[PDB]
C-alpha cells in the first residue's frame, strides 16, 4: 500500500509535536524524506533532508539521498555537488565515484573534471564496459590526439575481452574514419573473432567491410580477393541464419535475398572443373542457402502467412537440395587445419539438420521424397519457390536460386545410421550448445530411437569419467557422464511433453519439431544456467571470478539428478532415467560399461520404489516451487501401472546381479517376477550355461548338466511362445524380436534331438522351500582390500 | 593387509640422516609430489590442490622437525636443516594464506548478483 | 608488485635462489593462470626457464 501524502503529513505533524526541541525534529527529518520520496514528493523529500543534514552534516547518507533527489530534478552539478561530499564522509562508496564520472560526462565531455573522475573511477573498477564507455566519449571529443589515445584503450579493452562485440565493432568504424579499410579487413580476418559469428551486428559490420573492400579493388586480381569473397559469402550466411533466428520475416526474406545476389555474383568466377577453396565453399554455402530457404518458408508458415500446408513440398524440396551437397573433401594438408576443418564441421552441420527436417516433414510418408522431385525439381517449380521467397521483387535471371539447376536430383531418403554420423560432425561447430543437444535429442526422440548421448558427451567432455564412486557427493568436480546423459534425457523428455501438450490444438501438416533458427527454448533457463556452469567449469572457460558462483549453482541441482534427499522429482523422470540407461547398458559390449550403467539404472529404481509405495497408498508427490524439470500431471503413474514397474525394478537388479557375476542370485530373482522379460533372461542364461559345458570331450556328468541347462532353456522359450499365442501385445515388452525368440527355440530343439520329445518331467513341482528372508541387496561399503587371490573371473565377454 | 605408521617414518628418517644436507634432500623429495599433485587435479579443483601442497608441505616439516628434534644442539650441519625447516613451515603456511583468500574472493565474484 | 619483486630476485642473481622458492614461486605462477588472473607473461616465462635449468642440473 503507498502511503498517501496526507498520511505522511499526518504522520510528520505528530512526529513533529511529540519532539521536545528543534534538533530533535531535525533527527527525524532523514525518516521523513525517505517517506515522501515513496510518495514521489521530491520537493518536501529535499526539504526533509536538508533539515536533518542542518542538524547531522556528517551523515554521508543523508549526502547521497539529497543527491540522488538532485538527479531526479535533472539539477546534475547539485548532484554532483551532494555525492563529492557523500564520498568525502566515506571513501568505501566506490558506486558513487562511477556516478559522479557519469554525471560529469553527461552534463559537459569538455569539463576538465571529467578526466580525473573518471580515472579515478577507473583505478576502483579496472575493466568496466561502463569506464570504457566514459573514456570513449572523452577521447572521441579530442580529435587526432584523442584517436591515438582512443586507439590504445581499444587495444586494451581487446586484449582484457577479445568476444566484447561492441570494442570489436569501434576498432572496425576506427579503421574505417581512418581510411584504413586494409586493417578493418586484416582486423575482420582474424581466426579469434570467429566467436563473434553468433552477434547480428558483427556480421553485417564485416559483410559491410568485405563488400566496401570489393567494390575498392575491381579490377585487380589478386588471390586476396578470392580469400575476401570466400568469407563474405560465409558471413552473409550467418547474417542469413541470425536474422531467422533474432528477427522477423521481412528482415529474413531482405537477408536470404542478400545472400541470392551474393551467390549470383560468384557462380560467374566459380567453373565447375576448378577444386579452388572459394569453389569448394561456394558448393557448401549453396547448400546452406537451400537450408536457410526451406528454413524460412516454414517461418512464413510459423508467422501465419502461408499455411502449413502449402510450404511443407517446398520447403522439403530445399533441405533435399541441401542435404545432397557433397561434403568437402578434405586433403589432410599437413600443417593449417584451422581452415577446411571450418568447411566440413558446416557440412556435418547443414546434412544432420536438413536430413533430420526431411525425415520430420514426411511424417513417415515412403514415396515422399518421389512426390517431391516430381512435382517441384523443376523450373516451373524453381519459379514458384522463388514466387514465395521474394515475390516479384528478382527475376528468374536475376537470382541465384533461379539460374541454379535443381533438375539433378536423387531420390535418397536420409539413412539413420549416415545421420548419427553426422550428428557427430555437428557437435563440434555448437561447442555443447544445450539448445542444439536437446533439438537433436528430440529428432531421435521422434524416431522412438535412443540418441546416442554416450557419444556425444565423450565429444564434449573428453576427460569427465563415465561414472562416480561417490553418488552422495554433491562436490561439482565429482560430476560424471551419467549425471550429464540423466541431464539430457529428462530435457529431451520434458521438452517432448511440453510440445504434445502446446500441439493439442495444431494443423495435422505441422512439423513435429521447427528448425533451430525458428524452434523456441527447448529448455527452462535454469536448466540453460547449469548446464552452462557445468560447461564452463569443466571446459575452464569461466570468467575469472565467478568459479564460486558457478559451484553453487552445480551443487544444488547435482542433488536432484543423483536423486538425494529432497530431490522433488516426478516419478515418471526417474522411470525414464532408468529406462534410458538399461537400453543404453544392455546394448553395450563392454562389461565395466555394462556395470556403471545397470549399477546406476538400479540407484534410480532403489529411489522410485518409495515414490511408488505414496502412490500406492493415494499420497500426493512433493513438488518444489521451482522445480530443474517441470511436473507433467499427464505423466503421473497411476495406480495400475505401479506393479509392472515394481517387475521392471526387480528385472534391473536380477540384470545387475547377473553382470556382477552371481548367476545364481540372478536365476532366483528373475525366476521370482514370472514375466516374459524374465523368462528371456533365463533363457540366455541357461543357453550360455550350455556353451560354457559345450567342449569337444564331455564327462558323463556334465553331459547330463549341458542336457539339463538346454531342457531348461527350451522350457523358458515355450512358455513365452504360449504367452505370445495367448496375447500377441505381449511383442512390445519383449527385448527381441519374436523370431528371434523362435529361432532360438528351433536352435535348442535341433541340438536336444529328436529323442526326448515325449517326457517332460513336471518343471515347476519340485522347488517349494525356503521362506521368506529380504534378499539385501547390499552394495558393498567400502572395506579395505584384502586381497585373497583364488576366483579367476570365470565371465570373458564372447 | 595391514598396519603402516611406525616402521616406514624410522626408515624414512635413518636414510636422511645418511644425506650429505637433509634438508636440501627434503625440498627435492617433493618436486614430483607437486607435479604429481597438480597432473592428479583438474583447473576446476585448484583448492583441493592447494590443500595437497600443504599436506606435502606438512609431511616433510614433520619429518624435519623428528631429525632437528634427535641431534644435540651445536652441530653446524643441522643449523642449513633447521633454515630450511623454517622456510618450509614458511611456505605450508602461504599456501594456506592463498587457499583461504583467493577462496573468498572467487566466491565473491560470484555472488555479486 | 609481486611479479616486480621476482624480477628483482631472478635479476640479483638466479644461483642464489633456493630451489624450494624457485619450486613455489613456479606453482604460484601455474595456479595464477588457473585462476585466469593476468601476471607480466615475461616475467612468468624467466621463472620456469630458471626452474626448468634448475630441474636440468
Amino acid at each position: 500500500m503507498r502511503r498517501s501524502k496526507a498520511e505522511i503529513q499526518r504522520y510528520v505533524e505528530n512526529a513533529q509535536n511529540s519532539a521536545s526541541s528543534p534538533r530533535e525534529k531535525s533527527m527525524k527529518g532523514f525518516l521523513f524524506a525517505r517517506l515522501y520520496y515513496e510518495a514521489k514528493e521530491y520537493e518536501l523529500a529535499k526539504r526533509s533532508v536538508s533539515s536533518y543534514i542542518s542538524v547531522q552534516e556528517r551523515d554521508p547518507k543523508a549526502h547521497r539521498f539529497l543527491g540522488q533527489l538532485f538527479e531526479i530534478e535533472g539539477n546534475v552539478e547539485k548532484a554532483v555537488g551532494c555525492y563529492k561530499r557523500s564520498l568525502e564522509l566515506n571513501p568505501t562508496q566506490k558506486d558513487l565515484t562511477l556516478r559522479i564520472a557519469e554525471l560529469i560526462c553527461t552534463l559537459n565531455i569538455k569539463d576538465g573534471r571529467a578526466e580525473y573522475w573518471v580515472e579515478r573511477a577507473s583505478k576502483l573498477f579496472p575493466g568496466s564496459p561502463e569506464i570504457y564507455r566514459l573514456k570513449e566519449q572523452l577521447l572521441s571529443s579530442q580529435g587526432e590526439a584523442g584517436w591515438n589515445q582512443l586507439f590504445d584503450l581499444i587495444q586494451a579493452e581487446l586484449f582484457a575481452r577479445p568476444n566484447d562485440v561492441y570494442v570489436n565493432l569501434k576498432l572496425v568504424d576506427l579503421f574505417l574514419s581512418n581510411q584504413r579499410l586494409e586493417e578493418a579487413v586484416l582486423h575482420c580476418l582474424k581466426p579469434e573473432r570467429r566467436a563473434l559469428r553468433t552477434d547480428i551486428e558483427w556480421c553485417s559490420c564485416v559483410v559491410r567491410v568485405f563488400k566496401e573492400y570489393l567494390a575498392s579493388k575491381q579490377g585487380q586480381k589478386n588471390t586476396n580477393m578470392r580469400m575476401i569473397t570466400k568469407e563474405l559469402l560465409l558471413a552473409q550466411c550467418d547474417v542469413v541464419f541470425l536474422t531467422l533466428s533474432k528477427k522477423d520475416v521481412q528482415k529474413s526474406k531482405e537477408a536470404l535475398e542478400r545472400f541470392d545476389q551474393a551467390l549470383l555474383s560468384v557462380k560467374q568466377s566459380v567453373s565447375g572443373t576448378d577444386a579452388s577453396d572459394l569453389s569448394v565453399t561456394f558448393y557448401e554455402m549453396r547448400g546452406h542457402y537451400y537450408m536457410h530457404a526451406g528454413t524460412l518458408l516454414l517461418k512464413m508458415a510459423q508467422s501465419c502467412e502461408v499455411q502449413w500446408k502449402a510450404l511443407i513440398e517446398p520447403a522439403a524440396l530445399c533441405y533435399l537440395l541441401a542435404y545432397q551437397v557433397p561434403k568437402p573433401k578434405s586433403k589432410p594438408v599437413k600443417g593449417d587445419d584451422n581452415g577446411q576443418g571450418f568447411l566440413e564441421e558446416l557440412a556435418f552441420d547443414r546434412q544432420s539438420k536438413s536430413g533430420h527436417l526431411l525425415l520430420t516433414l514426411s511424417h513417415g510418408k515412403q514415396n515422399f521424397i518421389s512426390e517431391i522431385i516430381e512435382t517441384f525439381a523443376n523450373q516451373c517449380g524453381q519459379s514458384i519457390l522463388l514466387k514465395f521467397l521474394f515475390e516479384d521483387n528478382l527475376s528468374m535471371q536475376d537470382s541465384f536460386m533461379g539460374s541454379d539447376d535443381i533438375s539433378y536430383v536423387e531420390n535418397r531418403v536420409p539413412d539413420l545410421s549416415e545421420l548419427s554420423q553426422h550428428d557427430n560432425g555437428s557437435l563440434r561447430i555448437h561447442n555443447g550448445d544445450l539448445q542444439h543437444l536437446t533439438w537433436l535429442g528430440l529428432q531421435w526422440h521422434f524416431l522412438s530411437t535412443l540418441p546416442p548421448l554416450r557419444k556425444w558427451l565423450k565429444q564434449i567432455f573428453p576427460r569427465v569419467p563415465q561414472e562416480t564412486s561417490r553418488l552422495e557427493s554433491n562436490i561439482p568436480e565429482s560430476i560424471c557422464l551419467l549425471d550429464l546423459e540423466v541431464f539430457l534425457l529428462a530435457v529431451v523428455q520434458t521438452s517432448y511433453l511440453q510440445l504434445q501438450d502446446n500441439n493439442t490444438t495444431a494443423d495435422p501438416n505441422r512439423p513435429r519439431c521447427l528448425p533451430l533458427p525458428i524452434c523456441k527454448q527447448l529448455f527452462t533457463d535454469r536448466q540453460r544456467s547449469w548446464w552452462d556452469a557445468v560447461y564452463s567449469l569443466i571446459t575452464k572457460k569461466a570468467l575469472p571470478g565467478t568459479s564460486a558462483k558457478l559451484r553453487s549453482v552445480i551443487q544444488h541441482d547435482l542433488t536432484t539428478l543423483r536423486a538425494q534427499e529432497k530431490h522433488g522429482l516426478q516419478p515418471a523422470v526417474l522411470v525414464n532415467w532408468a529406462r534410458g540407461l538399461h537400453k543404453t547398458g544392455y546394448s553395450l559390449n563392454s562389461f565395466y560399461d555394462q556395470k556403471e550403467y545397470m549399477g546406476r539404472c538400479v540407484h534410480y529404481w532403489k529411489k522410485l520404489l518409495p515414490l511408488l509405495d505414496l502412490v500406492k497408498q493415494k499420497k500426493s508427490i512433493p513438488e518444489p516451487v521451482d522445480p530443474l524439470f517441470k511436473h507433467f500431471h499427464n505423466k503421473d503413474i497411476k495406480v495400475s501401472e505401479v506393479k509392472d514397474l515394481e517387475d521392471e525394478a526387480c528385472i534391473a537388479f536380477a540384470t545387475l546381479d547377473l553382470v556382477d557375476g552371481k548367476t545364481e542370485d540372478a536365476i532366483i530373482a528373475f525366476e521370482s517376477v514370472k514375466n516374459v522379460v524374465a523368462y528371456w533372461n533365463l533363457a540366455l542364461i541357461y543357453q550360455r550355461k550350455a556353451e560354457e559345458i559345450e567342449n569337444d570331450c564331455l564327462p558323463a556328468e556334465e553331459q547330463e548338466e549341458f542336457q539339463e541347462c538346454l531342457l531348461k532353456c527350451k522350457g523358458f522359450l515355450k512358455m513365452i511362445c504360449d504367452e505370445y499365442s495367448a496375447y500377441p501385445s505381449i511383442a512390445t515388452s519383449l527385448p527381441v524380436p519374436v523370431e528371434t525368440v523362435f529361432e532360438m527355440l528351433d536352435s535348442v530343439k535341433q541340438s536336444l534331438g529328436e529323442a526326448m520329445d515325449d517326457h517332460s518331467p513336471a518343471f515347476m513341482e519340485n522347488h517349494s522351500v525356503l521362506t521368506t528372508s529380504a534378499i539385501k541387496h547390499s552394495t558393498p561399503s567400502p572395506t579395505k582390500l584384502t586381497i585373497s587371490p583364488s576366483k579367476s573371473a570365470r565371465f570373458s565377454p564372447k | 593387509l595391514d598396519s603402516p605408521s611406525f616402521t616406514e617414518d624410522i626408515t624414512l628418517s635413518a636414510v636422511m640422516l645418511q644425506e650429505e644436507d637433509p634438508g636440501e634432500a627434503a625440498t627435492m623429495s617433493m618436486y614430483p609430489d607437486f607435479l604429481k599433485s597438480f597432473l592428479e587435479h583438474p583447473s576446476s579443483a585448484v583448492f583441493e590442490l592447494i590443500e595437497q601442497y600443504e599436506a606435502t608441505c606438512n609431511t616433510q616439516i614433520t619429518l624435519l622437525k623428528k631429525i632437528v628434534k634427535r641431534v644435540t644442539p651445536g652441530q653446524q650441519k643441522f643449523s642449513k636443516t633447521a633454515s630450511i625447516l623454517w622456510l618450509l613451515q614458511q611456505e605450508m603456511v602461504t599456501w594456506r594464506l592463498i587457499a583461504a583468500l583467493y577462496r573468498d574472493r572467487i566466491q565473491s565474484a560470484l555472488e555479486e548478483e | 608488485g609481486l611479479m616486480d619483486e621476482f624480477s628483482e630476485w631472478l635479476s640479483n642473481g638466479k644461483n642464489l635462489l633456493l630451489g624450494h622458492l624457485l619450486r613455489f614461486m613456479t606453482h604460484l605462477l601455474l595456479f595464477f593462470r588457473t585462476l585466469g588472473l593476468q601476471a607480466k607473461e615475461e616475467v612468468s616465462v624467466e621463472v620456469l626457464k630458471t626452474y626448468i635449468q634448475r630441474l636440468i642440473n
